[PDB]
Parts: structure tokens; sequence; C-alpha cells
RNA sequence: CCCGGUGGCAACUAAGCCGCCUGGUGGAUGGCUCGGCUCGGGGCGCCGACGAAGGGCGUGGCAAGCUGCGAUAAGCCCCGGCGAGGCGCAGGCAGCCGUCGAACCGGGGAUGCCCGAAUGGGACCUCCCGCGGCUUGCCGCACUCCCAGUCGGGAGGGGGAACGCGGGGAAUUGAAACAUCUUAGUACCCGCAGGAAAAGAAAGCAAAAGCGAUGCCGUUAGUAGGGGCGACCGAAAGCGGCACAGGGCAAACUGAACCCCGGGCCGAAAGGUUCGGGGGAUGUGGUGUUGUAGGGCCCGCGGAGGAGCCCUGGGGGCGAAGCCGAAGUCCGCUGGAACGCGGCGCCGGAGAGGGUGAAAGCCCCGUAGGCGUAAGCCCCCGAGCUCCUGCGGUGUCCCUGAGUACCGUCGGUCGGAUAUCCGGCGGGAAGCUGGGAGGCAUCGGCUCCCAACCCUAAAUACGUCCCGAGACCGAUAGCGAACUAGUACCGUGAGGGAAAGCUGAAAAGCACCCCGGGAGGGGGGUGAAAAGAGCCUGAAACCAGGCGGCGAUAGGAGGGUGCGGCCCGAAAGGGUUGACCCUCCCCGAAGGAAACACGGGCGACCGUGGAGUACGAGGGGAGGUGACCGGGGUUGCACCGUCCGUCUUGGAUCACGGGGCAGGGAGUUCACCCGAGCGGCGAGGUUAAGGGGGUCAACCCCGAAGCCGCAGGGAAACCGACAGGUCCGCAGCCCGUAGGGCGAGGGACGGGGUGUGAAAGCGCCCGGAGUCGCUCGGGUGAGACCCGAAGCCGGUCGAUCUAGCCCGG
RNA sequence: GGGUGAAAGGCCAAUCGAGGCCGGCGAUAGCUGGUUCCCGCCGAAUUAUCCCCCAGGAUAGCCCGGCCGGAGGUAGGCAGUG
RNA sequence: CGGAGUAGGGGGGCGGUGUAAGCCGUCACCCGAGAGGGGAACAACCCAGACCGGGGUUAAGGCCCCAAAGUGCCGGCUAAGU
RNA sequence: GUGAUCGGGUAGGCGGGCGUGCCGAUGGGGCGGAAGCCGGGCCGUGAGGUCCGGUGGACCCGUCGGUAUUGCGGAUCCUGCC
RNA sequence: CCGUACGGCUAACCCGCGGAAGCGGGGACAGCGGUAGGUGGGCAGUUUGGCUGGGGCGGCACACCCUCGAAAAGGUAUCGAG
RNA sequence: GAGGCGGGUCCAGCCGCGAAAGCGUGGCCUAGCGAACCCCUGUGCCUCCCCGGUGGGGGCCAGGGAUGACAGAAAAGCUACC
């Protein structure tokens, strides 16, 4: 069966933007994230708060190529970029001192994406 | 969303509609018998399939007790106490006494406390039964059990 | 200008072949629709001895069919409405009815032949034959039963699509055969009711808590359970909702205090009161109707049965046929006709739908919205009138449903399993100091109830009828039937069963002349147009004539490639703003000559130089010329070519199917399971039935009952876990100049829960991703992509053929 | 599944080794016939075990499409160990 | 992870059986499911695997006429149309 | 940009397009002549689309998104005509 | 106590003749109902295998072990040999 | 690709032979037999509808009883009327 891509044109536009940004800034990460967003919907990435806590430390920056969900705890402060956040996940990240932002915001604030952790 | 068309539309002009020779898409003989025919017990045309993909379909094993006697008890784990701390507090369950903070069985009625998770707090747990690891973790976090 | 003889031609020939045109034949396609199908709504919902449904025969001035009516016969009388024409489908000749209010609509009366339950008695022909009694004219005279009683008064019988209650009861089929099973308490048969029927007020459900008559909807659940434990079959309680309602006998005690029919009176009447009869002591009426209880009796204090019914009176409301209901036919062009085009205005709580000589808010009906209403019905104020009556308890006092409960056995049935219900046979209780149930029997506890007698609305099912609506069909479709259709027609009979739509705005449906025995032909007319009833459009196959090309020395499935001849043209293709053709200059891929000078070889030939020259697909330029080209029909020459579909190792086959044309004609729907492509929420996700609102089948809100998941292992009792301890390492990041590090996802160790086991070990599981939708692919079951059996089973019809027997010839 | 039969399985309305009509019935078949537009990308098999199996079916082998994962693999040859 | 089709094979080479034709297996080049050029025509013998329009060179085989290209060259044999 | 290491194909799997009837929207045409029919041109690998002329006399098409009794040469197919 | 066998009786039941009352004959048997065993193509439903140089009879090399066939790894069939 | 059958290498227990090292899970190796359902025996535990006893029933483990058509129907013939 033909693998169409996503039907949200906002995601399609984001993917084009990521590829162009990687060609321009001279890096590999934005391309990587684009091909992970262009993955079939039944196989897309889902990550709970507990995994981020387990594998991060104070002051880390994380990119998730999918949804972030709420199950578990966060015991420090992190900056999480994701395509989608749940209400409870957003609430818990805002508590604990962190920030829950979008991939476009992150590419503005860090064009090279230096230091960023891919979590999928 | 993705509204693809049916393939009879593409098979107009195929002459056989994917089924092969013009003799192969007939009645029950073309399936080897109707339904679960031939699965063994009298005839064996689908016994090879039975022994690969469906053992324990033929035969009997065991006994069931009546529902009038079956009792299914409610249980809870410590991870869940710890992650619904605030709701249990906003509603009755978790409450204060003279000295300490105390958890009560009576949320839905729970006969057992099972010991998966961990405990970050001191707690005075009321429960008809509590498992050894659960009691020990309560201790190691600075609380007590009072069975009821 | 003489002759005679030649080789290529010419050119004209017949049948026949291809193509085009004009006609004939035929009735497709298109456009249209007073007819069908489906869903909603609950409008309406039984007819019949007061002679039904169904059938036969009659009935019109001219009348065959359908429709309507019944010897008063396409109709007779009256009361209201409407407001001038009318005399069925049905476009005629003669006439009649109507303004003294018709036709039509609503309500109500009269007449109403024969058969038919068919009923005074009989039917081989829907026709015949009698009794009485009263005066031809009239009523009555069936069977079975109740009340009676030698007088009479009553009931039943037949019909009805689907829905309803009670009995009797197959085989095909599946199990890849078949016998238990399945098909199936199905098809079909018999009986019995209604607008609904049936059920229904715990000798119940449950289980340490409690519920509280019945019926219906969603879940419980493909679960408990049945079963050659196979194929398959298969509930209930509980939970969430709709809708709500409870009353009466038998007996104990009393003992005629009672009911019905007729006549004499009173009354609107509820119903009183009198004479004469029928019932009833084998008990009419009063009482009373339930769980360790209720009632009776017995003591006693209390004596709100007063709720219903009748309508002189009365108001309101529902409720008709029926009423009212805005705004341009304004000015030009086209046209047979404006509803068109252009211009200029208006109404709108009305721009839904339809009609009118073309596409209309303003021409008409209507529509949005305001109106009124006789009977008939509801509400209440008043009017006249009724049959027994509470509370609290004492008692060695009475009562509370028998071939019943229960046991055994046989047959059927059920998921009901040692534990479902029904029936037959043999046994057979207690009976208030009593009795029953709690999934094998029995003993003891505890819990819940009182059978063997009766009635009962609402919520539910159906649509032979009516109403509205539609991603339904649009005359081979859609119901079989768009129409004089269950009709014509076929069969001894049960029974079977078609075809068939359209002139035009208006009949204006061809006046008049010639020919013809006539049907008709030809001239003339109507009309915007013959569209001429053999009537909208008018395809193909097929046929005739005309035109063009071929056509009597000739060989292949009817075609393909290339080169030519005869003929025709539109301009949608091109072209004098240059067709075709002729010559010269430049670049040029792969490839690649000859003449000629020398030489080698017996020779056919070769080598060297000429020469990588002259040429060469193609890519550019310059001048002479002045009008075709591309295309199409048919046909000649040369080369090539054994049709189409099918199974089959193998088809041109002497293998099967294949005269021509047009229209029709085959993977659908539901339930369950496995996957995917996308989307929403997310340790949670999602509502079902139903309810509330609205501009009322669309829209908005509520509703988590339940289902999946969040913890598993185990036949069961039961027990009950890593939200990260170590390492390798893809992407990626960091340091750098190769190397070196960190490393989600992934992989490997280690550790935990449970089963087994003496244990060690081994299995399954454990470090958070599922759930709800839309579409697609597939599996299983159902007719399951479409057609085809011989046969098996049920109920009915037939002995005018033929076989046998009887009576009379 | 009955009749009738000087017995031939003869006759019972052109129908008889079990009539005819309607129904169950759109019975069932492993057997026969059929299954409607275009262009591109890939592209087989008739062999093993089991079946009252041999004109049928199941489990594998041979085709296609998609996803995961992340560095070696192998249809040929040379030299060797066996 | 998902969707299939296939359970009648044949020519040619190898083996067993059989008088033989054939039967039964095996190899896996071809036909099946494969156009084009040759062998007179030919399923599998030879050359050679095919988008379209053009220009050239070769393969299998062939060069008296039918029929594109030799009545080709040198040495020898056959008298039977072999 | 690369393709000496892409260009046959039965059963069969996968991808993109043409055509038919009805619905929600949007853009439009029609008595100065719609659909349908006959004969001819141009585009398109093609399924097909569109224009010219003639006949006819009242409705029809394009695009986006949905839906379906959605495509015939054949069934000793069915109905009708020859 | 209950039985078995026999003998008798008549009043149930049966038979006949008669409007009926009865009369006569049989007789607790028979018949009727319920259950248990036997016999039972009178009547039904079914089954009656496969391989096989056609089928049939024949034969079971119809599940297994060893040698050969068997092609110097593995695999390999015949109503093939022992 | 496989139910059942057969064989191999071991870990524990309790034992035998042997001075000991060692060997022993039948027969020097390769033939000597068999699903579901039901039943019988052994053994110790789980369980039977509100609770508790008694008799009886169900379940788990092991051994056994058979289908030679041996991956397992309970089963005789004729058709010349067909």
């Amino acid at each position: 069966v033909k693998r169409t891509g996503p039907t949200d044109i906002n995601l399609r536009r984001l993917i084009r933007t990521l590829r162009k940004k990687s060609n321009e800034e001279g890096v590999k990460i934005w391309k990587d994230i684009a091909w992970r967003l262009e993955r079939p919907r039944r196989q897309r990435a889902e990550v709970n708060i507990s995994k981020i806590n387990r594998y991060t430390k104070e002051g880390d920056v994380v990119i998730v190529p999918g949804s972030v969900l709420g199950a578990g705890r966060l015991e420090h402060k992190v900056v999480v970029a994701a395509w989608k956040f749940s209400e409870a996940a957003r609430r818990k990240i805002i508590e604990a001192g962190g920030e829950a932002i979008s991939i476009e915001e992150l590419m503005e604030r860090n064009p090279k994406g230096s230091g960023v952790i891919i979590m999928e | 969303m993705i509204r693809r068309r049916k393939k009879v539309r593409k098979l107009r002009g195929s002459h056989t509609h994917g089924w092969g020779c013009k003799k192969k898409h007939r009645g029950g003989g073309s399936k080897g018998g109707r339904g679960m025919a031939g699965t063994g017990k009298r005839k064996d045309q689908k016994w090879t399939w039975t022994i690969k993909y469906a053992p324990d379909r033929l035969g009997k094993r065991g006994f069931h007790r009546p529902k009038a006697v079956q009792y299914i008890p409610k249980v809870i784990n410590l991870n869940d106490i710890d992650e619904n701390f605030e709701l249990f507090k906003d509603a009755g369950i978790i409450y204060e006494e003279d000295g300490k903070l105390v958890f009560d069985a009576t949320a839905l009625g729970v006969d057992k406390i099972l010991g998966t998770g961990k405990l970050t707090r001191a707690l005075v747990v009321k429960a008809y039964y509590v498992t050894p690891k659960a009691e020990e973790k309560i201790k190691a976090a600075g609380g007590e059990v009072l069975l009821a």
C-alpha cells in the first residue's frame, strides 16, 4: 500500500523548513529529525516524562520527533521541544522549572542545534 | 482521510478477478469443507494447520468454579498511591491524625497492597492485608502499617 | 487522300465488389412523466342474521370495455357551504338540467334483483318447489344452545394483508461419507381472538448488603453452560433507561336482610316505588382477602364514605368543509409566442413548490403569516340522586384453595448439566403446634416467602388504508401491472400468466381541380416548422436507385509495409507575411570509396601512397520559381501474413463455443476476527439506549451503564513484580585531525513475581502505550461473483385417456 | 409408496422402476460454461509430508509489497585443511 | 508484517526397466510465459533475448536461375543422376 | 546527475490515469438555438477530448470534494429487429 | 403376611336378540390403558475404501528394518531386485 | 513446516559392581507398534452455587485398556427398466 505522508500541511511545511535549514547552516540534525517526522503514523515516537528524567541532567535540551506524554516525574529543569505535548506533561514540565517549546522556536534559538539530545 | 478506491474497479477486464484458473473459485470443495471441518477428531485435511497454529483447540482441560463463589478483590500499588497523593488528599482518603499522615482502605475498598514502585514519604497505612516488600518499603521510607 | 498487315495502347461491356449521397425498413438514443420503490409519522384501525366480504345478471337516446349504480338502476329526497355553469375515463351528433342557488364539497335519509354463513324445503348448471295465518298485497316457518314454558326474549355460525394466542410437525442441507447432532420447534397443517393481543401484583430475586408486580430498549456475552466435548448451539440475574397502579373471590361469622323480566306510576337522570312472574336454605345478599402473620369471634372508646354518577342551567377550549393574504405584465431588440437580452423600478414574517405559447419573488394558484368555525369532544361551577361504614388490644376459640405438593418410572423438550419445563402411568401428604425455596441427596443452622381461584391501564408489535419526505427508478428500468391488468390468453383441474407511454401554442386534423373500380397518386392549401394521427427526436443492421473506382488468363483468414494510377474536395489543418522544386557556400557522428603509381602471389586477390580525401544521418546560409501540400475513396505492383475466445505439455486443426445489429447482463450487504494508510485524545480512551434545547430526520448540550487498557502466574485453592544496577553500540552531539569520548531507540548481562519441584534449574511474565474513529486489503459464516442437476420432503388436483368392478341400456 | 393389473414393471388425461400442480427452493456438487477501460514497475510454479487421499484440500518451497536494523555477504576462481 | 498464484508439465542430455515404442526418476539450457534472422513449412535444432524514428557494420548460414551475393581459385576423386 | 552493470512476459502482486449517473459547493453556457444524431478536421502512447458543418427544438458543461444497480465480443446468454 | 396353581360363583367388563325395562351366553379371563423382553426387509434411512502401464479378479512390500538400484557429500521414483 | 514415536548429551537424588580410576537411565548399532473422547488403577492435594457436617460427584499428575486401510468412519450386494 502506497505510503502517503502526513496530511497536516503544517507538518509538511515544517519538514521542508528543516531540510532547508540543514543545507543552509551546514549540519545533520535537522535532516535527521525531518526523516523521523516523515515516518508512518502508526510508528511515530511517543515518550513519557520518566524517560526524559532518567536520561537527562540539569540544564539539558531535548528534541522529541513526536508526542510527549505524562507518566512519572521530573526532578530537575530541562528544555523540551516537541511536535505535541499533553496537558499534564506541559503542566509538569512548567513545574520543575523547565520550558516546553516548539521545534521552530528551538531552531530560532539554536540554529546549529549544538548540544541537543534526540529522544525517540 | 485517505479514501482509496476498491480494486474490483481496477479488475474490470481481468477475466478472473485475481483467483487464478477459471475453475478454482467454486463452493465448499474449494475450501475443503465448510467452517472448521477437517480439523481433526474425524478427518484430517486441516490437521497440519491444527498442529502448527491451533493446539489446545481440541480436547478439554480443567474446571471452573461458580461465580456465586468466585471473589475478585481490588488491589493497589504504591506507585499509584504516590502518583495520586494529591487527589486522594483532596478527597478524604489521605488525612491527618494527631501525629502523622494516614492512608485509608476505603477509596474503593482494597484488600491488598502490592509492592511495586517505591515510597517517598511517611505514611500510616490501613489495609486488611499488605505484602512483605510493601511493608518493608513503607518502613524504609519512614511509615507504619496498622492492619484492620 | 489510296490500300493491305502489324506491336503498345486506347474506350466504351454484363453480373458482381468496396465506399459516399438520396430514399425505404426498423424503433435504439436523448429529453419528459397524473406511475412505482424505500424511509419516517402515529392520523386511523375490525365488517357480518338490521343478511357481510366475495361473485353473477342487469342498468346509458345513439354505449363494446373499465368505473359507478340496482327494476326509483353513470342515479331519488333534505339540511348547510361555494357562487355559474354542468351532463364519469372520453377532444362526437342530437338535446336536457341550472339563478325557485345546480354541478362540486360536508352531514344525514330512501331504494337496494339472484347466489353466497345462506337459514321455510331442494339443487347436473346463481334456478326451482312449498306451508300457514292477515288483509292480490303481507309477516312468520333453519340448526346448536341459554332464560323460560306450552307464549315468547336472547346468543352463535361467515370474512379480515401483516402483527397476536394455543396445539401437530418434515426433508433437502452442514458435519467435506454418516446413524447422536444439525437443518428446526423451521416450511407446511388444525383450532381460537382483537384493534392491539399475551403477561402481570412474589409459596420470587439474592447473600453477611439488601431489592420489591408485568412488559420493552441497551449491555451482561459468543460468557456460564450443552455437545460423535465434534460441527455447531446457547441464557439469566444484576447494571443503565422508557413507562408506572393496584384491586377482588373461597372460608370462618350472619341466615333471606338478595338478584332478574314484565306491566302501573316519578323523574334529565342517576335510579326509587307498586302489582304479576322466574330464581335462591345443595345458601341470594352482608362480612372478609394475608406471614408466625392476616382475618373472624370477644372486650371495649370512637360513629367526616362521600366519592361518584344525571344533565333544565353555565363559561372556556379543542375541533371543518371553509376565509383573508404584498409587490411591474413599464419602455426598446430577437422571436410564431418573452418566462430572453439591455435599461428603469417595487415587495419581502412571503426569493418553498407548481402553472401559464421559451429560463417569471412582483400574470395566477399558492407561500410566510393572520382568520372563523355547526355537530362532536375535554375541563370545571352548579343541578338531583346513592350503599357499607373507624380506632387499641386479650383470648388453650374458629378459617386461610387435594388426586394438589411430593416420590418412582416412560415419552417429548430445554443452555439446564446426578441441578429446565410439559404430559402419561403407578403411588400419594400435612393442612396454622401448619407449609414452601435457597443448582446431587440427606442432617442441623440462618435468610427469604405462603402455591394449588379471578380481573387489571401506560410504556410494545403491524400497516390490506391515509399523510409527508427522498445522494432511490425513469417505460427491456421501477411493483407483474405509468394504459379498458391479476386483464387478454392457455390448461379437465389444482393452477399458470403477457404486450402495450409522447401531433401541435392552437385541430388551425388538409377547402378546390385532374387520374384511378378502389386503397391511393398528383397539383394546390394550414402551420414558425408536416410534426399528417402508419404523428417528438428518428441510430444500426438490412434493401433499392444514382455517383465514383475496379470489373470475364485467374490463388489465399480478406490484413501489414513500401512504391504508383483514377477520382474528390473542406479550410475546422497549412500555405503568396511564400507551397512545391532547382542550383551553390559552411559544419558534420559512426562509418568510408574508386580511377591512378609502384610492387607480392600459379591464381581468385592483396600491400603500400592516393586518403581518412570524395562521400555521409543530420545542423545552418544564399539565390533562382511561383501554388500547391497534408488528407480522403478505390485500386495496381513487389515483399510479408494459416481468423477470434477457450481448456490443454501442445490449437489453422477432421478438439469445444462462434448468421448480423441494437439495448440488458456477473466480488454485493451484514456480523465477528487479522493487518494497514491516515487522524483525535492520551495512563487513560470512548459513549449505548435514552433525555433537554433549537430556525425540527441536518445542528448544540447532557448521558461512562458497559467495553478495551493500566500485573501477571496458575486446572484450582491461592500467591503476587526492575517507573533503571553493568556492558556493546546505529543515528546524532562534543573534543579534535586519523584518533578520542558520550550515547535515546536497538542488543546482551544481571536481578525480581508465579507454576512445577527435595532443591538446582526450566516455562510464562516484569524497567508505562493504549484507546476511539474513517477508508482500504484479507479470513469465516450466511443464496455470498453469476448460471446449470437428477433427485429428497409437505399439502392439495385428477379415472371425459387408460385398468378394474357395480346399476341401467 | 396409493390404486388397478388373464403379470408385459403394464396402465392411472401426449407425463410412471413411484403421476401432476404449487410450496420447502435462490436445495447442494471437490464437476461444466461465463466474468465488462488504458498505460507503466516487478514477475512464478506442476515438489516434498499428511488427509476414505489420487479431477479436491492443508503445512512448507518458488513471486510481490511494506517496515526494522546497521556491516558485512556471496552464484565464480587460486592455494590449502578434511 | 501482510497479499497471492502453483499440487496434469514437455523438448534436449544422464540412469534403471522394457524386443522396442514407451514407463519411472534425475540435471535445470530452452518451450510453457519468448518477438526477430536461418534450417522448404517446424513449441523447444542453429544465431540471437524486444521502448520509438533514422544511419552503418557483422552473426547463423549462404553466392547457376527461382532468390540479395561467385557459372570464384588451386590440387585431386566419382560415371552410379551415386 | 548516473545507468557496459534499466527497457520481452502467462498465473499473480503493486503504482498512476480515461470514461459514466446522482449530492454539497464554486465558475459558467443556452430560441442570435441545449442534449442527442450524421459526416469531417486538430490534440493525445492510449483509454479519450475538443472544434467545423448539417439535422434537431429545451436543457446542459468545467473544476474541488463525496456517493454508486458505474465500462461487454463470447455465458449451445436474455428481449426485440433484420 | 404375601403369594403361586387349580375349582367354582356372579355383581364389573364382553357377545347376541330385542323400542328400553330386560332375556340368554361367556366371565374377573378377554379387551382397554401403562411398562419390560423377544421375534420381525412387512416398512424406512444409510454404508458397501484405496493404489492399479483402463477397469475387474489377483497381491497386499497400505506401518517398519538391512543390502542393492542410487549417478565416490546430501537427496532421489516405478504392481523396481534380494 | 509436525502431532505422536524413537534416539543422544547432561544436572540432582537414591543405589549396584569394584582396591580404585571408572561404568551403569535395559539388550554391541540400526526393526519389535498407536491421537482426541471415555473408562480402570496408584498417589496426594484443589473443589461441588447462604454456612457447617456425612455419603457421592468433578479436577491436576503417573501407569494401563485400540483403532495392521497402522496421523485412527461403527458398515453387504444387483441393475440388460436405469
